[PDB]
Protein backbone atom coordinates (compact mmCIF):
# COMPACT_ATOMS: atom_id res chain seq x y z
CA UNK A 1 0.00 0.00 0.00
CA UNK A 2 2.81 2.43 0.86
CA UNK A 3 4.53 1.80 -2.52
CA UNK A 4 1.51 3.26 -4.36
CA UNK A 5 1.22 6.37 -2.13
CA UNK A 6 4.96 7.09 -2.19
CA UNK A 7 4.93 6.76 -6.00
CA UNK A 8 1.84 9.04 -6.06
CA UNK A 9 3.35 11.69 -3.74
CA UNK A 10 6.55 11.53 -5.80
CA UNK A 11 4.16 12.02 -8.73
CA UNK A 12 2.57 14.91 -6.73
CA UNK A 13 6.00 16.59 -6.54
CA UNK A 14 6.51 16.00 -10.28
CA UNK A 15 3.23 17.68 -11.04
CA UNK A 16 4.52 20.53 -8.87
CA UNK A 17 7.60 20.60 -11.10
CA UNK A 18 5.07 20.59 -14.01
CA UNK A 19 3.11 23.43 -12.39
CA UNK A 20 6.35 25.43 -12.00
CA UNK A 21 7.38 24.67 -15.61
CA UNK A 22 4.10 26.19 -16.82
CA UNK A 23 4.51 29.30 -14.60
CA UNK A 24 8.00 29.98 -15.99
CA UNK A 25 6.49 29.50 -19.46
CA UNK A 26 3.64 31.96 -18.90
CA UNK A 27 5.98 34.52 -17.38
CA UNK A 28 8.48 34.38 -20.25
CA UNK A 29 5.75 34.65 -22.86
CA UNK A 30 3.76 37.51 -21.32
CA UNK A 31 6.85 39.56 -20.27
CA UNK A 32 9.26 38.97 -23.20
CA UNK A 33 8.97 42.43 -24.87
CA UNK A 34 7.55 44.23 -21.83
CA UNK A 35 9.46 46.82 -19.77
CA UNK A 36 6.97 46.92 -16.83
CA UNK A 37 4.94 44.57 -14.57
CA UNK A 38 1.21 45.30 -14.29
CA UNK A 39 -2.08 43.50 -13.64
CA UNK A 40 -3.45 43.56 -17.23
CA UNK A 41 -0.59 41.28 -18.34
CA UNK A 42 -1.47 37.56 -19.07
CA UNK A 43 0.51 36.15 -16.07
CA UNK A 44 -1.99 37.88 -13.73
CA UNK A 45 -5.10 35.96 -15.00
CA UNK A 46 -5.91 32.97 -12.81
CA UNK A 47 -6.18 30.44 -11.55
CA UNK A 48 -5.48 28.00 -14.36
CA UNK A 49 -6.52 24.36 -14.06
CA UNK A 50 -5.05 21.32 -15.82
CA UNK A 51 -6.18 17.70 -15.54
CA UNK A 52 -3.73 14.97 -14.56
CA UNK A 53 -4.25 11.21 -14.29
CA UNK A 54 -6.04 10.71 -10.96
CA UNK A 55 -5.93 14.44 -10.18
CA UNK A 56 -5.39 18.06 -11.19
CA UNK A 57 -3.21 21.12 -10.71
CA UNK A 58 -4.38 24.70 -9.97
CA UNK A 59 -1.85 27.51 -10.44
CA UNK A 60 -1.93 31.20 -9.57
CA UNK A 61 0.91 33.71 -10.04
CA UNK A 62 1.35 36.91 -7.98
CA UNK A 63 3.90 39.70 -7.99
CA UNK A 64 6.22 39.05 -5.05
CA UNK A 65 7.19 42.75 -5.09
CA UNK A 66 3.57 43.75 -4.27
CA UNK A 67 4.47 44.02 -0.54
CA UNK A 68 6.82 45.69 1.93
CA UNK A 69 10.19 43.91 1.77
CA UNK A 70 11.53 43.52 5.33
CA UNK A 71 15.00 42.81 3.96
CA UNK A 72 15.23 46.52 3.16
CA UNK A 73 16.38 46.51 6.81
CA UNK A 74 19.53 44.68 5.67
CA UNK A 75 20.50 47.75 3.59
CA UNK A 76 23.79 49.41 4.64
CA UNK A 77 22.76 52.60 6.43
CA UNK A 78 24.37 55.16 8.69
CA UNK A 79 21.41 56.98 10.29
CA UNK A 80 20.03 56.43 13.83
CA UNK A 81 16.73 55.27 12.28
CA UNK A 82 16.73 54.39 8.53
CA UNK A 83 13.67 54.87 6.30
CA UNK A 84 12.62 51.21 6.22
CA UNK A 85 12.42 51.30 10.03
CA UNK A 86 10.32 54.51 10.02
CA UNK A 87 7.97 53.03 7.43
CA UNK A 88 7.56 49.72 9.23
CA UNK A 89 6.68 51.50 12.50
CA UNK A 90 4.08 53.52 10.58
CA UNK A 91 2.79 50.31 8.96
CA UNK A 92 2.59 48.35 12.23
CA UNK A 93 0.89 51.25 14.07
CA UNK A 94 -1.95 51.02 11.57
CA UNK A 95 -2.77 47.40 12.59
CA UNK A 96 -4.18 48.40 16.03
CA UNK A 97 -0.72 48.24 17.71
CA UNK A 98 0.34 50.97 20.21
CA UNK A 99 3.25 53.27 19.24
CA UNK A 100 5.57 51.52 21.72
CA UNK A 101 5.00 47.93 20.58
CA UNK A 102 5.23 48.94 16.90
CA UNK A 103 8.66 50.44 17.68
CA UNK A 104 9.83 47.38 19.67
CA UNK A 105 9.04 45.02 16.81
CA UNK A 106 10.55 47.17 14.05
CA UNK A 107 13.71 47.84 16.03
CA UNK A 108 13.90 44.15 17.02
CA UNK A 109 13.59 43.25 13.33
CA UNK A 110 16.34 45.71 12.46
CA UNK A 111 18.71 44.09 14.98
CA UNK A 112 17.70 40.55 13.97
CA UNK A 113 18.50 41.28 10.27
CA UNK A 114 21.51 43.64 10.64
CA UNK A 115 24.81 41.77 10.37
CA UNK A 116 26.46 43.17 13.50
CA UNK A 117 25.94 41.58 16.92
CA UNK A 118 25.68 44.99 18.66
CA UNK A 119 22.57 46.87 19.73
CA UNK A 120 21.94 50.37 18.33
CA UNK A 121 18.21 50.83 19.14
CA UNK A 122 16.33 51.85 22.30
CA UNK A 123 14.19 48.67 22.34
CA UNK A 124 15.95 46.16 20.02
CA UNK A 125 18.07 43.24 21.24
CA UNK A 126 20.71 40.92 19.74
CA UNK A 127 21.75 37.34 20.77
CA UNK A 128 20.74 37.59 24.46
CA UNK A 129 17.04 37.89 23.62
CA UNK A 130 17.19 34.69 21.57
CA UNK A 131 19.52 32.58 23.71
CA UNK A 132 17.05 33.33 26.58
CA UNK A 133 14.18 31.46 24.86
CA UNK A 134 12.61 28.09 25.72
CA UNK A 135 14.53 26.59 22.80
CA UNK A 136 17.57 28.91 22.63
CA UNK A 137 19.06 30.11 19.33
CA UNK A 138 21.08 32.97 17.78
CA UNK A 139 19.88 36.08 15.92
CA UNK A 140 19.98 35.49 12.15
CA UNK A 141 22.11 38.62 11.54
CA UNK A 142 21.30 38.38 7.82
CA UNK A 143 18.35 38.93 5.46
CA UNK A 144 15.32 36.76 6.31
CA UNK A 145 15.02 33.67 4.15
CA UNK A 146 11.29 33.39 4.74
CA UNK A 147 8.59 35.66 6.09
CA UNK A 148 8.00 33.10 8.92
CA UNK A 149 11.36 34.08 10.48
CA UNK A 150 9.67 37.33 11.59
CA UNK A 151 7.34 35.37 13.91
CA UNK A 152 10.24 35.06 16.43
CA UNK A 153 11.09 38.78 16.88
CA UNK A 154 10.45 40.76 20.06
CA UNK A 155 6.84 41.93 20.53
CA UNK A 156 5.30 39.57 17.95
CA UNK A 157 2.34 37.21 18.34
CA UNK A 158 0.08 35.02 16.16
CA UNK A 159 -2.66 37.67 15.73
CA UNK A 160 -0.26 40.40 14.57
CA UNK A 161 1.81 37.93 12.53
CA UNK A 162 -1.32 37.03 10.57
CA UNK A 163 -2.30 40.70 10.21
CA UNK A 164 1.20 41.58 9.05
CA UNK A 165 1.59 38.60 6.66
CA UNK A 166 -0.46 39.91 3.67
CA UNK A 167 1.57 43.18 3.65
CA UNK A 168 5.23 42.28 4.21
CA UNK A 169 7.64 39.80 2.64
CA UNK A 170 11.22 38.55 2.69
CA UNK A 171 12.82 38.97 -0.76
CA UNK A 172 16.49 38.25 -1.57
CA UNK A 173 17.19 41.97 -2.12
CA UNK A 174 18.02 44.73 0.34
CA UNK A 175 16.19 47.29 -1.81
CA UNK A 176 12.67 48.42 -1.28
CA UNK A 177 11.14 48.20 -4.75
CA UNK A 178 7.39 48.06 -4.24
CA UNK A 179 5.55 47.55 -7.52
CA UNK A 180 2.72 50.10 -7.28
CA UNK A 181 1.04 48.51 -10.35
CA UNK A 182 0.46 45.18 -8.60
CA UNK A 183 -0.39 46.22 -5.00
CA UNK A 184 -3.92 44.96 -4.21
CA UNK A 185 -6.46 47.53 -2.99
CA UNK A 186 -6.58 45.47 0.23
CA UNK A 187 -2.86 46.19 0.81
CA UNK A 188 -3.59 49.94 0.92
CA UNK A 189 -2.29 50.39 4.50
CA UNK A 190 1.19 50.02 2.99
CA UNK A 191 0.64 53.34 1.13
CA UNK A 192 -0.71 54.85 4.40
CA UNK A 193 2.59 53.83 5.98
CA UNK A 194 4.68 55.16 3.10
CA UNK A 195 2.84 58.50 3.11
CA UNK A 196 3.48 59.18 6.86
CA UNK A 197 -6.52 55.76 0.71
CA UNK A 198 -7.61 52.81 -1.31
CA UNK A 199 -8.55 55.73 -3.63
CA UNK A 200 -5.09 55.75 -5.27
CA UNK A 201 -5.15 52.04 -6.12
CA UNK A 202 -8.91 51.90 -6.79
CA UNK A 203 -8.34 54.57 -9.47
CA UNK A 204 -5.10 53.01 -10.84
CA UNK A 205 -5.13 52.89 -14.66
CA UNK A 206 -6.19 49.62 -16.32
CA UNK A 207 -2.62 48.94 -17.54
CA UNK A 208 -0.88 50.56 -14.57
CA UNK A 209 1.40 53.59 -14.41
CA UNK A 210 4.09 54.05 -17.08
CA UNK A 211 6.48 55.03 -14.32
CA UNK A 212 6.70 56.17 -10.68
CA UNK A 213 7.13 59.82 -11.66
CA UNK A 214 3.71 59.53 -13.41
CA UNK A 215 2.31 57.96 -10.26
CA UNK A 216 3.74 60.61 -7.97
CA UNK A 217 2.57 63.58 -10.11
CA UNK A 218 -1.11 62.61 -10.39
CA UNK A 219 -3.68 65.13 -9.07
CA UNK A 220 -4.35 63.07 -5.92
CA UNK A 221 -0.81 63.52 -4.62
CA UNK A 222 -0.71 67.32 -5.04
CA UNK A 223 -0.38 68.24 -1.34
CA UNK A 224 2.15 65.65 -0.25
CA UNK A 225 5.54 67.27 0.30
CA UNK A 226 8.59 66.97 -1.96
CA UNK A 227 10.78 65.14 0.54
CA UNK A 228 8.20 62.40 0.98
CA UNK A 229 8.03 62.15 -2.84
CA UNK A 230 11.84 62.01 -3.22
CA UNK A 231 12.05 59.03 -0.84
CA UNK A 232 8.91 57.35 -2.11
CA UNK A 233 10.73 57.47 -5.50
CA UNK A 234 13.55 55.36 -3.95
CA UNK A 235 11.15 52.70 -2.64
CA UNK A 236 8.45 52.42 -5.32
CA UNK A 237 8.67 50.68 -8.71
CA UNK A 238 6.54 49.84 -11.83
CA UNK A 239 8.48 46.68 -12.52
CA UNK A 240 9.32 43.44 -10.76
CA UNK A 241 11.78 40.61 -10.85
CA UNK A 242 10.13 38.33 -8.27
CA UNK A 243 6.94 36.28 -8.49
CA UNK A 244 5.08 33.88 -6.17
CA UNK A 245 3.64 30.68 -7.60
CA UNK A 246 0.88 28.90 -5.61
CA UNK A 247 0.18 25.39 -6.97
CA UNK A 248 -2.55 23.17 -5.57
CA UNK A 249 -2.02 19.59 -6.60
CA UNK A 250 -4.31 16.57 -6.19
CA UNK A 251 -3.46 12.92 -6.85
CA UNK A 252 -6.19 10.57 -5.71
CA UNK A 253 -6.68 11.49 -2.04
CA UNK A 254 -3.41 13.45 -1.81
CA UNK A 255 -3.71 17.24 -1.68
CA UNK A 256 -0.52 19.31 -1.78
CA UNK A 257 -0.03 23.09 -1.75
CA UNK A 258 3.38 24.35 -3.03
CA UNK A 259 4.64 27.93 -2.85
CA UNK A 260 7.53 28.75 -5.21
CA UNK A 261 9.59 31.96 -5.42
CA UNK A 262 10.53 32.70 -9.01
CA UNK A 263 13.29 35.08 -10.08
CA UNK A 264 13.56 36.79 -13.45
CA UNK A 265 17.03 35.91 -14.82
CA UNK A 266 16.79 37.34 -18.36
CA UNK A 267 14.20 38.87 -20.70
CA UNK A 268 12.87 35.40 -21.56
CA UNK A 269 14.46 33.56 -18.60
CA UNK A 270 12.80 32.88 -15.24
CA UNK A 271 13.96 30.38 -12.56
CA UNK A 272 12.70 28.94 -9.27
CA UNK A 273 14.80 30.10 -6.33
CA UNK A 274 13.24 27.73 -3.78
CA UNK A 275 9.95 26.12 -2.94
CA UNK A 276 8.08 24.85 0.14
CA UNK A 277 4.89 23.07 1.00
CA UNK A 278 2.45 25.83 2.13
CA UNK A 279 -0.79 26.17 4.12
CA UNK A 280 -4.01 25.58 2.18
CA UNK B 1 9.68 -4.17 6.52
CA UNK B 2 13.11 -4.14 4.93
CA UNK B 3 10.91 -2.43 2.32
CA UNK B 4 9.12 -0.22 4.88
CA UNK B 5 12.42 1.07 6.25
CA UNK B 6 13.65 1.85 2.73
CA UNK B 7 10.37 3.55 1.85
CA UNK B 8 10.59 5.56 5.09
CA UNK B 9 14.15 6.51 4.24
CA UNK B 10 13.31 7.71 0.73
CA UNK B 11 10.36 9.62 2.17
CA UNK B 12 12.48 11.50 4.75
CA UNK B 13 15.04 12.31 2.09
CA UNK B 14 12.50 13.55 -0.44
CA UNK B 15 10.64 15.76 2.06
CA UNK B 16 13.92 17.30 3.26
CA UNK B 17 15.90 17.81 0.10
CA UNK B 18 13.08 19.14 -2.11
CA UNK B 19 12.43 22.06 0.27
CA UNK B 20 16.02 23.17 0.85
CA UNK B 21 16.49 26.91 1.50
CA UNK B 22 19.37 29.14 0.36
CA UNK B 23 19.88 30.23 3.95
CA UNK B 24 23.35 30.44 5.63
CA UNK B 25 23.32 29.47 9.31
CA UNK B 26 25.01 30.14 12.61
CA UNK B 27 26.68 27.09 14.20
CA UNK B 28 26.84 25.62 17.71
CA UNK B 29 28.62 28.74 19.02
CA UNK B 30 27.19 31.34 16.59
CA UNK B 31 29.93 30.99 13.95
CA UNK B 32 28.93 31.70 10.33
CA UNK B 33 28.41 28.49 8.33
CA UNK B 34 27.25 27.76 4.73
CA UNK B 35 23.65 27.14 3.63
CA UNK B 36 24.57 23.58 2.50
CA UNK B 37 27.49 21.96 4.29
CA UNK B 38 28.38 18.66 2.54
CA UNK B 39 31.38 16.40 2.24
CA UNK B 40 33.62 13.87 3.94
CA UNK B 41 33.15 13.85 7.69
CA UNK B 42 30.33 16.43 7.75
CA UNK B 43 28.41 15.90 11.11
CA UNK B 44 31.11 13.38 12.03
CA UNK B 45 29.89 11.06 9.26
CA UNK B 46 31.99 7.87 8.68
CA UNK B 47 31.55 8.70 5.01
CA UNK B 48 30.09 11.89 3.46
CA UNK B 49 27.59 13.99 5.39
CA UNK B 50 25.29 16.89 4.73
CA UNK B 51 23.59 19.62 6.70
CA UNK B 52 21.12 22.13 5.44
CA UNK B 53 18.01 24.23 6.12
CA UNK B 54 14.55 23.26 4.78
CA UNK B 55 11.12 24.80 4.94
CA UNK B 56 7.64 23.37 4.68
CA UNK B 57 6.76 23.23 8.36
CA UNK B 58 3.02 23.89 8.35
CA UNK B 59 1.86 25.59 11.53
CA UNK B 60 -1.00 27.83 10.45
CA UNK B 61 -1.89 29.13 13.92
CA UNK B 62 1.75 30.12 14.49
CA UNK B 63 1.21 29.72 18.21
CA UNK B 64 4.80 29.55 19.51
CA UNK B 65 7.56 32.01 18.52
CA UNK B 66 8.91 29.73 15.77
CA UNK B 67 9.54 29.93 12.02
CA UNK B 68 8.59 27.29 9.46
CA UNK B 69 12.23 26.25 8.82
CA UNK B 70 14.27 23.43 10.31
CA UNK B 71 17.88 22.34 10.16
CA UNK B 72 18.46 18.73 9.15
CA UNK B 73 21.36 16.46 8.30
CA UNK B 74 22.34 12.98 7.13
CA UNK B 75 25.43 10.97 7.91
CA UNK B 76 26.73 7.39 8.18
CA UNK B 77 27.13 6.38 11.86
CA UNK B 78 27.58 2.86 13.30
CA UNK B 79 26.84 1.27 9.90
CA UNK B 80 23.52 3.14 9.43
CA UNK B 81 22.24 6.03 7.48
CA UNK B 82 21.07 8.42 10.19
CA UNK B 83 18.90 11.53 10.08
CA UNK B 84 19.55 14.40 12.44
CA UNK B 85 16.91 17.06 13.00
CA UNK B 86 17.09 20.31 14.99
CA UNK B 87 13.68 21.83 15.82
CA UNK B 88 14.71 25.30 14.55
CA UNK B 89 17.55 27.17 12.81
CA UNK B 90 20.70 28.77 14.33
CA UNK B 91 20.15 26.68 17.45
CA UNK B 92 22.24 27.06 20.60
CA UNK B 93 24.80 24.25 21.20
CA UNK B 94 22.64 23.29 24.21
CA UNK B 95 20.02 22.23 21.59
CA UNK B 96 20.55 18.57 20.66
CA UNK B 97 19.28 16.97 17.44
CA UNK B 98 16.91 14.04 17.25
CA UNK B 99 18.52 10.98 15.75
CA UNK B 100 16.74 8.58 13.45
CA UNK B 101 18.49 5.37 12.53
CA UNK B 102 17.45 4.64 8.94
CA UNK B 103 18.73 1.85 6.63
CA UNK B 104 21.94 -0.06 7.20
CA UNK B 105 24.44 1.73 4.95
CA UNK B 106 28.24 2.03 4.81
CA UNK B 107 29.20 4.75 2.31
CA UNK B 108 27.40 7.90 1.30
CA UNK B 109 28.75 9.77 -1.74
CA UNK B 110 27.34 13.12 -2.98
CA UNK B 111 27.44 15.04 -6.23
CA UNK B 112 25.92 18.51 -6.88
CA UNK B 113 24.50 19.99 -10.07
CA UNK B 114 25.10 23.73 -10.30
CA UNK B 115 22.76 24.44 -13.25
CA UNK B 116 25.37 23.50 -15.85
CA UNK B 117 27.54 20.58 -14.64
CA UNK B 118 27.77 17.93 -11.95
CA UNK B 119 30.43 18.67 -9.36
CA UNK B 120 31.83 16.51 -6.58
CA UNK B 121 32.12 19.18 -3.86
CA UNK B 122 29.91 22.09 -2.75
CA UNK B 123 31.57 25.24 -1.41
CA UNK B 124 29.17 28.18 -1.79
CA UNK B 125 28.21 30.11 1.31
CA UNK B 126 24.73 31.28 0.20
CA UNK B 127 23.82 29.32 -2.93
CA UNK B 128 22.32 25.84 -3.03
CA UNK B 129 22.42 23.31 -5.86
CA UNK B 130 19.80 22.74 -8.48
CA UNK B 131 20.08 18.94 -7.97
CA UNK B 132 21.80 16.40 -5.72
CA UNK B 133 22.95 12.89 -6.63
CA UNK B 134 23.32 10.54 -3.69
CA UNK B 135 24.95 7.15 -3.83
CA UNK B 136 25.11 4.74 -0.98
CA UNK B 137 25.93 1.10 -0.45
CA UNK B 138 23.35 -0.91 1.50
CA UNK B 139 23.99 -4.45 2.75
CA UNK B 140 20.27 -5.22 2.21
CA UNK B 141 20.01 -3.87 -1.38
CA UNK B 142 23.52 -3.13 -2.76
CA UNK B 143 24.37 0.16 -4.46
CA UNK B 144 21.55 2.68 -4.67
CA UNK B 145 21.75 5.97 -6.58
CA UNK B 146 19.10 8.71 -6.31
CA UNK B 147 18.80 12.12 -8.01
CA UNK B 148 16.69 14.85 -6.43
CA UNK B 149 15.80 18.28 -7.78
CA UNK B 150 16.13 20.77 -4.95
CA UNK B 151 13.95 23.61 -6.29
CA UNK B 152 12.16 22.57 -9.44
CA UNK B 153 12.92 23.61 -13.02
CA UNK B 154 15.30 26.46 -13.86
CA UNK C 1 6.91 -8.58 -1.59
CA UNK C 2 9.31 -9.40 -4.41
CA UNK C 3 7.08 -7.49 -6.83
CA UNK C 4 6.74 -4.58 -4.41
CA UNK C 5 10.55 -4.56 -4.14
CA UNK C 6 10.87 -4.74 -7.92
CA UNK C 7 8.44 -1.83 -8.51
CA UNK C 8 10.14 0.15 -5.74
CA UNK C 9 13.60 -0.20 -7.32
CA UNK C 10 12.23 0.37 -10.87
CA UNK C 11 10.45 3.37 -9.38
CA UNK C 12 13.83 4.86 -8.33
CA UNK C 13 15.13 4.62 -11.89
CA UNK C 14 11.95 6.32 -13.17
CA UNK C 15 12.31 9.13 -10.61
CA UNK C 16 15.98 9.55 -11.39
CA UNK C 17 15.32 9.84 -15.10
CA UNK C 18 12.43 12.28 -14.57
CA UNK C 19 14.68 14.58 -12.50
CA UNK C 20 17.29 14.48 -15.32
CA UNK C 21 14.66 15.54 -17.87
CA UNK C 22 14.22 18.77 -15.88
CA UNK C 23 17.95 19.46 -16.23
CA UNK C 24 17.90 19.05 -20.05
CA UNK C 25 16.84 21.52 -22.71
CA UNK C 26 13.49 21.67 -24.53
CA UNK C 27 14.92 20.18 -27.74
CA UNK C 28 16.45 17.22 -25.88
CA UNK C 29 13.15 16.45 -24.19
CA UNK C 30 11.48 16.53 -27.62
CA UNK C 31 13.37 13.43 -28.80
CA UNK C 32 13.21 9.88 -27.52
CA UNK C 33 16.00 8.91 -25.14
CA UNK C 34 16.84 5.54 -23.69
CA UNK C 35 19.49 3.84 -21.66
CA UNK C 36 20.49 1.48 -18.92
CA UNK C 37 20.84 1.97 -15.16
CA UNK C 38 22.34 -0.62 -12.79
CA UNK C 39 20.56 -0.43 -9.50
CA UNK C 40 20.43 -2.59 -6.42
CA UNK C 41 22.31 -5.35 -8.31
CA UNK C 42 19.93 -5.51 -11.31
CA UNK C 43 19.90 -3.81 -14.68
CA UNK C 44 17.01 -1.54 -15.60
CA UNK C 45 16.31 -0.16 -19.05
CA UNK C 46 14.62 3.22 -19.33
CA UNK C 47 13.28 5.34 -22.14
CA UNK C 48 11.56 8.71 -22.43
CA UNK C 49 8.94 9.25 -25.15
CA UNK C 50 7.39 12.68 -25.96
CA UNK C 51 3.58 12.95 -26.15
CA UNK C 52 1.69 15.85 -27.72
CA UNK C 53 0.16 18.27 -25.24
CA UNK C 54 -2.71 20.73 -25.52
CA UNK C 55 -0.89 23.83 -24.30
CA UNK C 56 1.83 25.52 -26.38
CA UNK C 57 4.18 23.02 -22.46
CA UNK C 58 5.89 19.68 -23.33
CA UNK C 59 4.98 16.22 -22.02
CA UNK C 60 7.06 13.01 -21.80
CA UNK C 61 6.39 9.42 -20.64
CA UNK C 62 9.20 7.69 -18.70
CA UNK C 63 9.25 3.90 -18.87
CA UNK C 64 11.30 1.38 -16.95
CA UNK C 65 11.59 -2.31 -17.84
CA UNK C 66 13.80 -5.25 -16.90
CA UNK C 67 13.87 -6.00 -20.68
CA UNK C 68 16.18 -4.39 -23.23
CA UNK C 69 13.30 -4.41 -25.78
CA UNK C 70 10.96 -2.76 -23.21
CA UNK C 71 8.35 -5.46 -23.14
CA UNK C 72 6.60 -5.55 -19.75
CA UNK C 73 6.98 -2.04 -18.35
CA UNK C 74 7.42 -2.22 -14.55
CA UNK C 75 7.01 1.53 -13.97
CA UNK C 76 5.71 4.38 -16.16
CA UNK C 77 5.74 8.09 -15.29
CA UNK C 78 4.36 11.16 -17.06
CA UNK C 79 5.84 14.65 -16.68
CA UNK C 80 5.20 18.13 -18.10
CA UNK C 81 7.84 20.74 -19.06
CA UNK C 82 7.85 24.30 -20.57
CA UNK C 83 7.97 24.81 -24.37
CA1 LIG D 1 22.59 45.62 15.37
CA1 LIG E 1 22.22 41.98 14.36
CA1 LIG F 1 24.24 2.20 -10.19
CL1 LIG G 1 18.79 5.61 -12.57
Amino acid sequence: GRTRSQQEYQQALWYSASAESLALSALSLSLKNEKRVHLEQPWASGPRFFPLPQGQIAVTLRDAQACFNLNALAQPTTASRPLAVQQLIALISRLDVPAYRAELIAESLWEFIDEDRSVQTRLGREDSEYLARSVPFYAANQPLADISEMRVVQGMDAGLYQKLKPLVCALPMTRQQININTLDVTQSVILEALFDARALLQQRPAKGWEDVDQFLAQPLLADVDERTKKQLKTVLSVDSNYFWLRSDITVNEIELTMNSLIVRMGPQHFSVLWHQTGES
Amino acid sequence: QKLNLMQQTMSFLTHDLTQMMPRPVRGDQGQREPALLAGAGVLASESEGMRFVRGGVVNPLMRLPRSNLLTVGYRIHDGYLERLAWPLTDAAGSVKPTMQKLIPADSLRLQFYDGTRWQESWSSVQAIPVAVRMTLHSPQWGEIERIWLLRGPQ
Amino acid sequence: QHVLEEKTVAGWVAENQTALLYLMTRGQRAVRQQGESDMAGSRWYWRTTPLSTGNALQAVDIEVSLHEDFSSVIQSRRAWFSA
